[PDB]
Formats: C-alpha cells, sequence, structure tokens
C-alpha cells in the first residue's frame, strides 16, 4: 500500500501468484476502492453538490451546538 | 522606552498572513485584504470598503471552515491553502 | 405594556437583570432568527449619557461602522426600551445589506425528496446541478431528436415554491406549480412546449441548412425572424407563426429598390400558390421563382459588405441595409450614418421625413427614408 501514482492518496497493490510466469510484478491490480483502478456520466455527476450540503449542514451543526454551550453559561 | 487589541478568535491563533484580493512578474505584491486562522476553523477576513459614508471602514467577515485547520499558506491571485487532518483543501477570495 | 418592567420583557425576553437594582442587564438579544451576546451596564442612577455597551466579538463584527451611530442613539434615546427597539431596528438593517451570509436548507425534506423526484424522472435527464443545489439542468428531446435544455432555481423548500424555470424557446413557457407538483410535472408541461413547436423547429432547421442565413448568427430556439440574403446585395427578413410554420409568414426585402420591384411585385401575383403541404423554402422557391445560394459567406470572406461610412457591420443592431441604386457603387450603408452624411451636406434636400442626396463613393441620386 502507498501512492505510486503521485496523485496524493494511497493506493493498494495485489500481486496474483507466480504459477502464471517466473518474474515479479506481472499480473498485477492497483487499487483506491473509489475512482482509481489500474490492471493488466449521471452516476459520476451529483456527487460534490451532496458532499457541500454534508459539509454546510455540518458547520450548522457545529454552529448550533456552541451557541448552545454558551447558552448554558 | 502601547499594545492593541484588534479582533479575539475565540479559538487558537495558527496561520497570519496576507492577499491580493482584486489581482487585476513583480515578488512584493501590495496586498489588498488581510488573513488569520483559528484552529477549530474560525478564519477571519478583512477588507478596505469606502462605501456608503464616503469613508473608509473595515469590512470584517468571520468564516466558520470544516476541520481542525493545522497549517495554511497564501498563493498567487486571492488563494489560501489550508489542510485539515483530513484533506488539504484551497480557498478564493478573489 | 406602557412601562418598560412588562414592555421590556415582551420586546427583549432575553434580558435578565443581574444586580438588585435593575442596573446590568445581560444576556441575549434576538435579530433575524439569530440571538446574540450583550452586557449593557447602568451607572448608579439610570442615565444612558453615561452607559458601558459591551459585546461578542461577533457583534463587534456586525455593528461595523455604526459604533459612531449607536454612541449617538445612547446620548439621545430617553430609556433603555427604546434603545433596544433602536438596536434591533438596527441590527436588521446591517444584516439585510450583508445579506450575502444566510440560508441553510431542510436536509430531511429536501436533499433526498431532490433525489427522489430526480429518481422519478430518470438519470440519462440531469446535465448540470450546482455544488448549492440551487441550480439544476436538464435536457429533453424533440420527436426531430433535437436537445432542449431547462434550467431551475431552486429556493430553500423547493417542493413548497415554485423553482424558476428558463428555458430558450420563443413563446412564454407557463408552469402550473403546485406544492403537490414535482420535477416529473414540470417536465410533461416542458415536452408539450416542444411538441406544438416541432413543426415550427423543423421549418427552422430546414431554412438554417439549405439557404444563407444572414442576421441570426447561430440562432438560438428563441428567434422566430431569420434574414436570409439571396444572390449579393439584396435580403429578405422572415418572422415565421410558431403555431402556423409550414403556413405564409410575413417576409419582405431589403436592398437595391431596382432589385426588390420585381420581386416584390412577383411574391404579389404568386403568393396565392403557397401551400402547407410543403415546407417554407420549397413554397418560396416557386412563389418568388427563385434558387437560394448556399453560404456566398466562404468565398466572399472580405467583400468589405461593411457600412463604407463608419465601416463596422453592427452598429448599435442596426444591419448594412440601405444601398445605391447603381450597378457600378452598389455600396451598402446604416440609416444613423447615411442620415448624418446627407443632413451635413449643403446639396442635400429633404421632403418630409425623406432625404435625397449623393451617395457619398459615385455621386448618384440616392433616397434615405427615415
Ligand atoms: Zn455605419
Ligand atoms: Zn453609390
Amino acid at each position: 500500500i502507498d501512492d505510486f501514482i503521485g496523485s496524493g492518496t494511497e493506493q493498494v497493490l495485489l500481486l496474483f501468484k507466480d504459477s502464471l510466469n517466473s518474474d515479479c510484478l506481472t499480473s498485477f491490480k492497483i487499487t483506491d476502492l473509489g475512482k482509481i483502478n489500474y490492471s493488466s456520466e449521471n452516476r459520476y455527476l451529483v456527487v460534490p453538490p451532496l458532499e457541500t450540503g454534508l459539509k454546510v449542514c455540518f458547520s450548522s451543526f457545529r454552529e448550533l451546538r456552541q451557541h448552545l454551550l454558551l447558552k448554558e453559561k | 522606552t502601547l499594545v492593541k487589541i484588534l479582533h479575539h478568535l475565540e479559538e487558537p491563533v495558527i496561520f497570519i498572513g496576507a492577499l491580493k484580493t482584486e489581482p487585476q512578474p513583480d515578488e512584493d505584491v501590495h496586498c489588498d485584504c488581510l488573513v488569520a486562522f483559528g484552529h477549530h476553523g474560525r478564519m477571519l477576513a478583512i477588507k478596505a470598503s469606502w462605501d456608503e459614508s464616503g469613508k473608509l471602514v473595515p469590512e470584517l467577515r468571520e468564516y466558520c471552515l470544516p476541520g481542525p485547520v493545522l497549517c495554511a499558506a497564501c498563493g498567487g491571485g486571492g488563494r489560501v491553502y489550508h489542510s485539515t487532518p483530513s484533506d488539504l483543501c484551497v480557498v478564493d477570495l478573489s | 405594556m406602557a412601562v418598560t418592567e412588562a414592555s421590556l420583557l415582551r420586546q427583549c425576553p432575553l434580558l435578565l437583570p443581574q444586580n438588585r437594582s435593575k442596573t446590568v442587564y445581560e444576556g441575549f438579544i434576538s435579530a433575524q432568527g439569530r440571538d446574540f451576546h450583550l452586557r449593557i451596564v447602568l451607572p448608579e442612577d439610570l442615565q444612558l449619557k453615561n452607559a458601558r455597551l459591551l459585546c461578542s466579538w461577533q457583534l463587534r463584527t456586525i455593528l461595523s461602522g455604526y459604533h459612531r451611530i449607536v454612541q449617538q442613539r445612547m446620548q439621545h434615546s430617553p430609556d433603555l426600551m427604546s434603545f433596544m427597539m433602536e438596536l434591533k431596528m438596527l441590527l436588521e438593517v446591517a444584516l439585510k445589506n450583508r445579506q450575502e451570509l444566510y440560508a441553510l436548507p431542510p436536509p430531511p425534506q429536501f436533499y433526498s425528496s431532490l433525489i427522489e423526484e430526480i429518481g422519478t424522472l430518470g438519470w440519462d435527464k440531469l446535465v448540470y446541478a450546482d455544488t448549492c443545489f440551487s441550480t439544476i439542468k436538464l435536457k429533453a428531446e424533440d420527436a426531430s431528436g433535437r436537445e432542449h435544455l431547462i434550467t431551475l432555481k431552486l429556493k430553500a423548500k423547493y417542493p413548497a415554491e415554485s423553482p424558476d424555470y428558463f428555458v430558450d424557446f420563443p413563446v412564454p413557457f407557463c408552469a402550473s406549480w403546485t406544492p403537490q407538483s414535482s420535477l416529473i410535472s414540470i417536465y410533461s408541461q416542458f415536452l408539450a412546449a416542444i411538441e406544438s413547436l416541432k413543426a415550427f423547429w423543423d421549418v427552422m432547421d430546414e431554412i438554417d441548412e439549405k439557404t444563407w442565413v444572414l442576421e441570426p448568427e447561430k440562432p438560438p430556439r428563441s428567434a422566430t425572424a431569420r434574414r436570409i440574403a439571396l444572390g449579393n446585395n439584396v435580403s429578405i427578413n422572415i418572422e415565421v407563426d410558431p403555431r402556423h410554420p409550414t403556413m405564409l409568414p410575413e417576409c419582405f426585402f431589403l436592398g437595391a429598390d431596382h432589385v426588390v420591384k420585381p420581386l416584390g411585385i412577383k411574391l404579389s401575383r404568386n403568393i396565392h400558390l403557397w401551400d402547407p403541404e410543403n415546407s417554407v423554402l420549397q413554397n418560396l422557391k416557386d412563389v418568388l421563382e427563385i434558387d437560394f445560394p448556399a453560404r456566398a459567406i466562404l468565398e466572399k470572406s472580405d467583400f468589405t459588405m461593411d457600412c463604407g461610412i463608419c465601416y463596422a457591420y453592427q452598429l448599435d443592431g442596426t444591419i448594412p441595409d440601405q444601398v445605391c441604386d447603381n450597378s457600378q457603387c452598389g455600396q451598402p450603408f446604416h440609416q444613423i450614418c447615411l442620415y448624418e452624411w446627407l443632413r451635413g451636406l449643403l446639396t442635400s434636400r429633404q421632403s418630409f421625413n425623406i432625404i435625397f442626396g449623393e451617395c457619398p463613393y459615385c455621386s448618384k441620386p440616392i433616397t434615405l427614408k427615415m
């Protein structure tokens, strides 16, 4: 497991068996388990809005938490 | 041989700098905005307004950004790169 | 109440007397679904001539450049009551100017219900949704196989109130919005508007393919007028009825007055030989007994079809239309340019709202009707 790509994000590297060839890193599999998948548009359109909606609702949550602490005090 | 107090974020301070907002090469760029960080993700933004009375008034925001902010820096054209222990994020003031 | 025993509580619930002599109030003030800290110390008597008013640093931010206004308000104000009425009125003003900080959606209603209604449509339709999810844009097809978009703008409560519906096509789009109506309702309405123009789009696409369209250039779906060119240095501008497109349009001629005469005269003879079974082009070719050229654009890429007064095309919407009644000049001009030329000279002679004069280039009689 490391970032072999030079994206920033770690990936996992999987080496399948030595019966295929008497050689290292033949029959590989590199994956991030998200987007990135390397080996030997309405789905992927509408995620960032939803995620930013989560983060804004998170900031509102965080805000009201702080407000309430003050009120109690 | 005096000391003045300006704003007071309630949470600890991490980063102080400046930006060139309204960017309309030379190294010393005459900075338009002023930036400071809190940790719990309070960001302070300052600018010159000179509006509605025809007199200079300091336009403050206070943003409440996600994540415990660990570090930040400034880049060319009113851009700040800051980091949460999740992700490295960026902010455009410009 | 009359007295600020009760009127203070009734107008500022969140102002609690700490000291026995009601002299230090503290706690909060309400303001546009937003409560703020306050710590408002009076002197040993009830006087606002001298008073300490300390705040949240959050409150100092929102009372930006009213520090002096409120200092005035403290010394000129009778009672603490009246001061608080003003400080509320004033916060409401400060924040309604700074109105770009507000608006959290209701997540249990919105994000899901919106995912639900888009599932109702189908996922192949959606083309754009803003990261605020405020704007979205959707796609539909005509029976012809033409893409027609619809922009929506959404409120904090989408299903309650109407979403603002923006769309190119020229007849005014009407969306019967109820709180019960959804994306699928307005989508069916959108398809209804597409098909009422289905014959109309075909007539327009036909003209745009086979003829030298001049004066919409990449026309939208909103354009009902089509300035076609024919030969060179004569044009026809054509407005079509969208409900009867195949039917006879109002059409008329621009150019040299010796060239327009037989064309108008032959249109008047052959306008009864219009038939709405054929296309607009297949009726015009047999009415006016002509062909149209296929984009004399690429061969005549600089024929200087500019005003030849100001040397620009597109002066303030106007086109080079006014020409010379001469075979050797044929020089187009603008209404504004030719008028400011023929009025300036001595020689020029005006009947009522006409100027007769000399063409600038060739000095032959040219007529301008304003
Ligand atoms: Zn002109
Ligand atoms: Zn002439």
